[PDB]
């Protein structure tokens, strides 16, 4: 694993070292190659995890992680390079350390053996992150938000601390291996269930989950494009990779305590769905479509069965990767219209073709339009949680019935219609833009072909 | 009732500058300055694709079991069998209300 | 192309139904004034049309004739 | 469209657009030309029959009573021209239409062919230039100091002028773009 | 092997090269509608032996 | 002497069917005029800017930014504890969630106490 | 259906029940009523592949109009012959189960009036 | 294809034999810059008439605002040429 | 401005024209028995569409 | 082909069209009575209703009301 992680420590000093005019193809050339070296850990095996050391290790469930960590990152430093023009080279440079720095902690999370590093690295992502949004952000909700980011998270991830070394004065270690070789069945007390509740809402708060969400419309909002792309795109699997892994300890409490939060993801699902209806804001608008899509991923993990479990990775991946579409595109006319007014530019599909098109592809992989990764994990959620409970189709199918209702009119709304007249400084789509776009959209695809590859562990 | 006497000389003047725009929307005839087999279609269309197919699936599909399953085919008294050259015997002696 | 318009003083009311609404008018004491306006619309090819049961038969002759000669040719070649 | 609206329509105008509203409607009740004709010149005769009425009371009591028997009478899919707001074909060439400074951000490559047109559009830039000035003088100078009472424009009144705010107006896409 | 399952996958294959097509030099021509509809018109031509086949 | 119309809220009172626009009085005119000349001094201050040739960019409309801050930044600052609001948060943020535990919790408990009974006919039910 | 409105307007406890039909027993006036004959036995319609519908006491003939059909398929014009015979025993079968429904209508009809008229020779 | 490109003589010419078409209206009186009012002596709902017969015979729908204010023949040429970006 | 003498409209019609001719009997006569047809009918039953349709 | 708007006339007319026009009308009607002459039992039925008080009731075993 050090094989990914040197190198990525090494693009600090060649960022710092690097000319003023070089920096960014530097960093670009260097984390595609990066890219490719992390693509050899999709070589997983079918009974145990990649044990590369007693520090690290890697399973099925975290290799298509990693894999679009290191891949977010070049989508990031193009994305980023366009509002950072008038940037002088020390803060841009900055910019770029803080970029690896989030995805140096983000490797190092993704493959932590011990319960307490991970927990470590997974609070450590909390700085670049904010220093990001209260720096580079552009208005003056950026630190309100920052805040809103900040003690959200704190707050239900430090009891979770408190429960880990608890953990391990108990069982003697924290060592994932150990913890699952040696789990025992949780007994039905008043101190197991709180023990439940620490190690669970750390994570909840993190998806978010319906009721602890509210700090996700300001921070990727008020975020720049690359600080909301690593948001929804990585930093929002952190929770479900979490809960994923520390559910083994919490049998079969689960089968009694996942009750209130089943219940806030399922309908929280639907509110969420209604109010992307009516948003005028278009970067809220896909704010809110991420927290209904992990609401999905909650209530697969919470059920507790393979299916779930494979729907769930495959969402997140998709998930992952259509949000960071999306925040592009947006950005993209924000960069020209200097408004996030849902209506106030219309009509873009008669003055930008191409980019019209990466709009209608990106709301289609957002509906989860067969066959693409997107339906295949809502549907394995949702063939689950009907095994779970056949009521639960009402409210599922629901949710898609509106999850198609405000895609669409994202892509009514901005690109269809007749173009506003006074507006005329929209200049054609650039070669960056389109490479982005292409990059975002092409593995999505090619993902169809190969889904067992994202499918996790349970496969 | 009726145009006003400014608003009337008002449109003549845009009607004028409107049909000279219209009048300069035109093309001269060197506009567009542009910078400097019998039956091929069924071969690379039909012939190629068919080609394709029939290898892939004679000698990687059917190369798997149960991948192409055909329907059993129909059998009728007085029939003859291909395989074994057994004989199937007539249909019992219809009672012939004619 | 190169196509002008025909004479205004061909259009007349004459043996038209806008004749009849003319008289139902002058029978209350009020005329029509755009009656010659829609002359065209029964002056030409326009003047008679076919009716529901007609359009239903448009080619009842010539199919009914091809049938009778089929079976009169068929009959008597049947008789070998 | 092309008019600038007034404060009020008087009883003049919404006697004639209810005139020509149920001539409308009738006309697609009567499909057919002679029974539409009978009727229209019915429902003419109707109209004339209070023509010199003077007491505005009653022709405001009477213009109520045949609004409410058109809304009662109204053909429930009466006929709406293709163009029209409620037509087949109202908006079907908006997606056509593209605005004229788009031509700004055109290759040089691009410009290269009809080298023609780009000229022309370059006196009709710099004649849009030139002229910027005297409309604004013109407007400021015409307007109340309160401000402007109705949407109507003034027309050049000098030799070498033209009518203010012109450009859009006149520089229009068109009906059929494409 | 039969040709039946050749002729009906071929039958669907053969509808997809058109689209394959769409960023070649027949998309910028004028030509496109009519090969279009002579592919369309092929693959029924093509798809009428496997329906000869089941009513025989 | 025709059967009334009756307007709703989906289907509101037509412009020829009500009575303000035929009882007239000389302040309604006034008041026409007076909103005239306001739509007119609009349309002039844009029109101003729209035409002018040195412009590039967006013509920035104050009413867009006043909607959308009174529809995301302007609610919680407007916002009071009422007997209304409370009920009508408490209600509709708090029923739904115990009517789907509810249904759910009967359901399961039903298919558990089937399935604790033997009786659910859970053959070929290999995935789950 | 004029059987419709016997039954839902008239008596309906005269007339036979198309889900509860037959019941009196299939001897109860018949002197001998000889089993029904079957030509094609369960192996030729298996063969053959005929719907468990299809599979009716005309399924020889069905079997014959088959066999022409796959036997002289470019003249499709050719199975008529076949095709009237099956036809034919297809009728013939519709008139059996008419036969019935009318026999168990009037014996419905005559047991009711005759318990009637004994009761009504009981009344002293 | 579709319709022929019309021009400015083919409107003048079509609004005339419509008007002329007229009963009221004198054939020979008429001229493209004959007022509806003060040269015929047509009221406004003739006025009215006038206008939906010329909307008939082109087959477009002229808003009743820019129809009042249509009293000359050469008026109705000149509209309905703003109205189909005719220049010849 | 009528004018429907164009070959490709005049083709595209007469080849559906055709198959809305004969199609039915074509495909009637070829495709195996699916069911069991309905031999006997009250013959004002039979006839219950066409009735129904020119009435 | 080239044809012309006539305003007001009766639009130009093909001779190919019409006797297109008049050979598939009198095609479909020849075909509706060749078959009406051949298959007239697809229409009229083939096997007549019988009559169920026609059926005596010894054809139904029916006993005479005293057994
Ligand atoms: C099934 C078809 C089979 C095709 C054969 C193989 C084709 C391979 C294509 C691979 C994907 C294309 C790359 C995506 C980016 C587009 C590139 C681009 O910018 O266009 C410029 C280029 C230049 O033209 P232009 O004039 O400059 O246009 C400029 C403007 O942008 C104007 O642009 P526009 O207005 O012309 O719009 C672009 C166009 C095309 O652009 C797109 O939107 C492409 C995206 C379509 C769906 C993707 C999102 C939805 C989620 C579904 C996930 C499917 C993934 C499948 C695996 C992909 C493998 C990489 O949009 C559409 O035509 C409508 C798209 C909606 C399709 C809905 C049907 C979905 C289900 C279909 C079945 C899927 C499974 C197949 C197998 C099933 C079992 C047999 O245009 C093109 O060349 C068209 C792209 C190719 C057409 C793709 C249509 C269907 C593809 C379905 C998936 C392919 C499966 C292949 C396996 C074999 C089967
Ligand atoms: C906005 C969203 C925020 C996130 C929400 C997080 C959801 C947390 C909910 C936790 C799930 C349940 C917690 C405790 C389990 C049982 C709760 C109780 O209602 O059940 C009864 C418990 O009995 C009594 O009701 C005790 C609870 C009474 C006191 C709790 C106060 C409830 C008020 C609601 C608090 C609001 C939650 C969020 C706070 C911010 C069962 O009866 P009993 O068989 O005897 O106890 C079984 C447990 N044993 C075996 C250990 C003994
Ligand atoms: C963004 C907001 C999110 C908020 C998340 C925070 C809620 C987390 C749940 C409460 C944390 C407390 C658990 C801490 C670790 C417990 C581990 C444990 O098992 O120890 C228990 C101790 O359990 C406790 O003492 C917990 C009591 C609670 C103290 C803090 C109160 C905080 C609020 C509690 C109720 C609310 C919880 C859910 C709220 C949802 C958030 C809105 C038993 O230890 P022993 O000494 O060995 O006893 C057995 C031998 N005789
Ligand atoms: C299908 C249809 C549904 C039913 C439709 C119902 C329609 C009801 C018809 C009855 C209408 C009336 O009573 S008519 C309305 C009754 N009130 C008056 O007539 C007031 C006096 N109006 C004038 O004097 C004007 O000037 C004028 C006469 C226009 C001359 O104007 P011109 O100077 O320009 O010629």
């Amino acid at each position: 694993m050090l094989k990914i992680i040197i190198p990525t420590t090494m693009l600090l000093p060649m960022t710092w070292m690097s000319k003023h005019n070089m920096i960014w193809i530097n960093a670009t050339v260097h984390s595609l190659l990066i890219s490719l070296i992390s693509l050899s850990l999709l070589n997983q095996l079918g009974e145990n995890s990649l044990n590369f050391s007693l520090t690290f290790f890697s399973d099925s469930l975290s290799a298509p992680l990693l894999v679009l960590t290191t891949w977010l990152l070049p989508l990031m430093l193009m994305a980023s390079q366009s509002h950072l023009s008038k940037e002088t080279t020390t803060r841009k440079k900055l910019y770029i350390t803080m970029l690896i720095l989030l995805q140096l902690f983000l490797i190092m999370t993704f493959t932590a053996t011990e319960l307490i590093l991970f927990y470590i690295l997974f609070e450590a992502t909390l700085v670049p992150t904010l220093i990001i949004i209260t720096r580079w952000g552009n208005q003056t909700e950026r630190l309100n938000a920052g805040l809103y980011f900040l003690f959200y998270t704190l707050a239900g991830s430090l009891p979770l601390l408190v429960a880990l070394v608890y953990i391990q004065n108990t069982t003697g270690s924290l060592n994932f291996l150990i913890i699952h070789y040696w789990s025992h069945p949780l007994s039905n007390s008043w101190s197991n269930i709180f023990m439940w509740l620490a190690c669970i809402m750390a994570f909840m708060v993190k998806m978010p989950l319906y009721g602890l969400h509210l700090w996700l419309p300001k921070a990727h909002v008020e975020a720049p494009i690359a600080g909301s792309m690593v948001l929804a795109a990585v930093l929002l699997k952190l929770g479900g990779y979490g809960m994923m892994r520390i559910t083994t300890i919490l049998n079969p409490l689960t089968n009694y305590m996942a009750y209130p939060f089943l219940m806030l993801s399922m309908w929280g699902m639907i509110m969420t769905s209604s109010i992307c209806l009516r948003q005028t804001d278009l970067k809220s608008l896909i704010a809110y479509s991420s927290v209904s899509h992990m609401a999905l991923v909650i209530v697969a993990i919470m059920i507790q069965t393979p299916w779930s479990f494979m729907g769930a990775t495959a969402l997140m991946i998709a998930h992952g990767l259509t949000s960071s579409m999306l925040f592009c595109l947006a950005n993209t006319n924000y960069e020209r219209v200097h408004s996030r007014t849902m209506i106030l530019a219309r009509g873009l599909q008669t003055l930008l073709p191409l980019m019209a098109t990466w709009w209608l592809v990106a709301s289609l992989t957002n509906l989860a339009l067969p066959p693409s990764i997107n339906l295949i994990g809502e549907l394995f959620i949702i063939t689950a949680s009907f095994s779970w409970s056949n009521i639960t189709i009402i409210l599922m199918g629901m949710n898609m019935m509106i999850t198609a209702l405000y895609s669409l009119y994202m892509l009514i709304t901005t690109q269809r219609g007749k173009y506003t007249h006074h507006i005329n400084n929209i200049k054609p789509s650039f070669t960056r833009e389109n490479a982005l776009m292409a990059l975002h959209i092409l593995p999505l695809l090619l993902l169809t072909l190969n889904p067992k590859m994202i499918l996790g562990p349970l496969y | 009732s009726g145009y006003t006497p400014d608003e009337k000389l008002r449109l003549q003047q845009l009607r004028e500058l409107r049909r000279r725009w219209l009048k300069d929307q035109e093309l001269s005839p060197r506009e567009p300055v542009l910078p400097p087999r019998h039956s091929i279609f069924a071969v690379t269309h039909v012939l190629i694709p068919v080609w394709i197919i029939h290898y892939y699936l004679k000698y990687h599909v059917t190369a798997k079991p149960y991948t192409v399953v055909e329907r059993k085919p129909r059998i009728f008294p007085g029939d003859t069998i291909l395989e074994t050259g057994e004989v199937i015997p007539l249909m019992k002696e219809f009672p012939d209300q004619h | 192309s190169k196509m002008e318009l025909p004479d205004y003083k061909q259009w007349k009311i004459e043996g038209t139904p806008l004749e009849t609404v003319q008289e139902k008018l002058a029978a209350r004491g009020l005329r029509d004034p755009w009656g010659r306006n829609e002359a065209w619309r029964y002056s030409g090819g326009f003047a008679n049309n076919v009716s529901f049961v007609g359009a239903l038969l448009k080619g009842f002759k010539w199919g009914f004739a091809a049938f009778v000669v089929a079976v009169g040719a068929e009959y008597y070649l049947e008789s070998q | 469209a092309f008019s600038a609206p007034a404060a009020y329509l008087t009883h003049q105008q919404k006697v004639l657009r209810l005139y020509k509203r149920a001539l409308r409607h009738l006309e697609s009740w009567c499909v057919h030309r002679d029974k539409y004709r009978y009727f229209a010149c019915l429902m003419r005769a109707r109209f004339d029959e209070h023509k010199n009425e003077k007491d505005m009371v009653k022709a405001t009591q009477l213009l109520r009573q045949a609004e409410e028997e058109f809304w009662y009478g109204q053909h429930p899919q009466p006929y709406i021209f293709p163009e029209s707001p409620g037509g087949t074909s109202y908006e079907r060439y908006e997606c056509y239409k593209v605005p004229e400074w788009c031509l700004d951000d055109w290759h040089p490559s691009e410009k290269a062919m009809y080298p023609d047109y780009f000229a022309k559009r370059e006196q009709w830039k710099r004649l849009r230039r030139e002229s910027w000035e005297r409309e604004v003088k013109q407007l400021q100078e015409e307007t109340p100091p309160g401000g402007p009472r109705t949407e109507a424009l003034p027309p050049a009144r000098k030799e070498g002028d033209l009518p203010p705010l012109w450009w859009h107006i006149v520089t229009r896409p068109r009906e059929r773009p494409m | 092997m039969n040709p039946f399952a050749s002729l009906t996958l071929t039958t669907l294959t053969i509808l997809t090269i058109p689209i394959m097509m769409s960023n070649s030099n027949i998309y910028k021509t004028n030509l496109y509608p009519n090969y279009v509809k002579t592919t369309v018109s092929y693959a029924f031509t093509l798809s009428l032996v496997p329906l000869l086949m089941f009513m025989h | 002497s025709f059967p009334k119309y009756k307007p709703s809220r989906l289907a509101t009172l037509p412009a020829t069917l009500d009575p303000a626009e035929y009882d007239i009085s000389p302040e309604t005119r006034k008041a026409q005029a007076e909103r005239l000349a306001i739509r007119s001094r609009l349309k002039r201050e844009y029109l101003l800017q729209y035409n002018d040739p040195n412009r590039l960019g967006v013509i920035e409309d104050p009413a867009l930014i006043r909607w959308t801050y009174a529809r995301s930044a302007n609610i919680y600052p407007n916002f009071r504890p009422t007997p209304k609001t409370s009920l009508l948060g408490a209600l509709f943020g708090i029923g739904p969630l115990f009517f789907w535990y509810y249904v759910f919790k009967t359901d399961r408990d039903k298919k558990e106490k089937l399935i604790q009974e033997g009786k659910l006919d859970q053959t070929f039910n290999i995935s789950y | 259906g004029a059987h419709l409105a016997r039954r839902y307007l008239g008596d309906a406890s005269k007339e036979p029940d198309p889900l509860r039909m037959p019941t009196f027993p299939p001897d109860y006036g018949f002197p001998e009523r000889k089993e029904r004959e079957m030509v094609a036995t369960q192996q030729e319609m298996n063969d053959a592949q005929l719907m468990l519908q299809q599979r009716d006491y005309c399924a020889h003939y069905l079997i014959q109009l088959l066999k022409c059909k796959r036997d002289s398929f470019p003249n499709f014009l050719a199975c008529k012959h076949e095709q009237h015979d099956w036809d034919y025993c297809e009728h013939l079968d519709y008139v059996k189960r008419m036969k019935e429904f009318e026999r168990e209508r009037r014996l419905l009809q005559r047991k009711k009036r005759r318990e009637q008229r004994e009761a009504e020779m009981a009344r002293g | 294809s579709d319709a022929p490109p019309l021009t400015l003589e083919a409107i003048k010419d079509r609004v005339l034999y419509v008007l002329k078409l007229y009963d009221k209206i004198d054939p020979e009186k008429l001229s493209v810059n004959s007022h509806f009012m003060k040269d015929l002596g047509l009221d406004s709902l003739d006025q009215v008439e006038i206008i939906m017969a010329m909307e008939d015979e082109f087959g477009f729908e002229i808003p009743d605002i820019d129809a009042e204010k249509l009293m000359c023949p050469q008026e109705i040429v000149d509209y309905i040429a703003d109205k189909k970006d005719v220049y010849e | 401005l009528i004018n429907e003498n164009n070959p490709l409209l005049i083709n595209s019609i007469k080849r559906l024209l055709i198959g809305s001719i004969f199609a039915g009997f074509i495909i009637s006569n070829n495709i195996p028995p699916m069911t069991v047809p309905n031999t006997t009918m009250p013959l004002y039953m039979k006839m219950t569409a066409l009735i129904v349709t020119i009435m | 082909v080239h044809i012309e708007p006539r305003y007001r006339q009766f639009p130009q007319l093909t001779r190919s069209q019409l006797i297109q026009a008049e050979f598939f009308s009198a095609t479909m009607w020849f075909w509706i009575l060749w078959r009406f002459w051949h298959d007239s039992d697809a229409v009229l039925g083939h096997f007549p209703y019988p009559d169920p008080s026609q059926w005596t009731d010894e054809e139904l075993g029916i006993l005479p009301d005293d057994e």
